[PDB]
């Protein structure tokens, strides 16, 4: 992009960034505007006489590079950019900082046969990297890495315990456990941001499936009470109070 | 040619994993051929535990097909399967192709759910019932083919 060759792509990107601020911030309108710009620019990368030219992989990378550059410039404006997302982020962090202290695998129907002795620590760590990156793709990669690590550790447990390769029945509760234990900052805003700003042609297939698993994990966790983790009510409140004290 | 999302539904222990594994994990892309046309299935497994029930609409949204699995040796699994059916009809696309899979048919002494009850239920609710066995491979290929046959 630094080439004197592609200067008019650069002017076009720069005048999108400046002209984006002209509008009053609004998530649904902002993301539609970004996706449209992504669609127009990628179409322009492909059709340009000077790029005639490039492999599919090279075009895909250019798409990602553009997604990264634009989203980095727009980050403060579009990420966790309003009161309801700020509130929802904090409610979720607060919920998990309490529940993480006392939740166990059996509360989520994780069978002893699928126990991991690190409590899937590497998956926790992959998830936590989410706020080190600004680009929707790289945030989504943290989620996807978390999911692969979990799936590989579940496979090893089923290998040792001589059972079926793990399905959703095994995977989802473990994702929930892992997410609670990791408690990554601004989880709500991270998932909404990926959903709105990841190049829309790329949030498909297996990526969309594991993304839907973490959205459902977010939904479950937000709604956690005594019943949803099989605890007596009095036992639950007891545990929530001791978590606050600590 | 024809791309279709297929959701798998059923409570734990019914044979949800065994069936997709015999046929081909929580997610698979699977291509089949019927009548000069190609069907590529995207297959979504779902958590079948009751505490996760309210999450399922996220998974069955936009699905073109569903396999609702139960265990013929477990009456409660059949009750659960019926509730999935009612829910998909209340809150799924009317166009969806639904298959009622009656799994572990190989199990003789243990069978608790009759083919009549299952068949009758399916007939009155616009779906088809198919006995399957993951263990012996009976009707595993066929049920997915019968879904792909029926897709609008
Ligand atoms: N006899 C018999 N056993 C089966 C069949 N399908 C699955 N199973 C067994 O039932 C148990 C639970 O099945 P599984 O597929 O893991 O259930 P899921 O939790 O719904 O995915 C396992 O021991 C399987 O080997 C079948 O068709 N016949």
């Amino acid at each position: 992009m630094r080439k004197p060759s592609a200067g008019d792509f650069v002017k076009s990107i720069k005048s999108f960034i400046v002209s984006f601020s002209n509008n009053a911030p609004d998530p649904e309108k902002d993301c539609a505007m970004v996706q449209e710009f992504f669609s127009k620019m990628e179409a322009a990368f492909r059709a340009h006489p000077l790029w005639s030219g490039c492999s599919e992989e090279e075009l895909d990378s250019a798409g990602d590079g553009l997604e990264k550059y634009v989203m980095t410039k727009l980050f403060t404006r579009v990420f966790a950019s309003n009161t309801e997302e700020v509130i929802a982020d904090e409610k979720l962090f607060q919920k998990m900082s309490l529940v993480q202290q006392f939740i166990s695998p059996e509360n989520l129907d994780i069978q002893p046969t699928f126990q991991n002795e690190s409590s899937w620590l590497l998956a926790q760590k992959e998830l936590q990297k989410i706020n080190m990156y600004k680009a929707p793709r790289d945030k989504l990669v943290c989620i996807l890495n978390c999911c692969k690590v979990i799936n590989n550790l579940l496979l090893n447990a089923s290998i040792a315990s001589n059972e079926n390769a793990p399905g959703a029945n095994e995977f989802l509760p473990v994702l929930i456990y892992v997410t609670i234990k990791a408690n990554p900052p601004q989880l709500h805003s991270n998932l909404l941001y990926i959903q709105r700003y990841r190049r829309e042609s790329k949030l498909v297939g297996e990526a969309a499936y594991f993304f839907t698993n973490i959205l459902s994990a977010e939904s479950f966790i937000s709604n956690i009470d005594a019943k949803s983790i099989s605890l007596d009510e009095a036992e639950f409140e007891k545990n929530m109070e001791s978590a606050r004290a600590r | 040619s024809i791309n279709a999302k297929l959701v798998l539904l059923g409570d734990v222990g019914a044979g949800k994993s065994s069936l997709v594994l015999r046929f081909v994990a929580a997610f698979f892309s699977q291509t089949l051929a019927v009548n000069d046309a190609t069907v590529k299935f995207e297959i979504w497994d779902t958590a079948g535990q009751e505490r996760y029930h309210s999450l399922a609409p996220m998974y069955y949204r936009g699905a073109a097909a569903a396999i609702i699995v139960f265990d013929v040796t477990n009456q409660a699994s059949f009750e659960r399967a019926k509730k999935w059916v009612q829910e998909l009809q209340a809150q799924g696309n009317p166009n969806m192709v639904m298959a009622l899979a009656g799994n572990k048919s190989d199990l003789l002494d243990a069978r608790k759910v009759t083919a009549e009850d299952a068949q009758t239920y399916a007939q009155e609710n616009g779906l088809f019932f198919m006995e399957t066995s993951a263990k012996t491979a009976t009707n595993v290929k066929e049920i997915f083919y019968e879904i792909a046959r029926r897709l609008p």
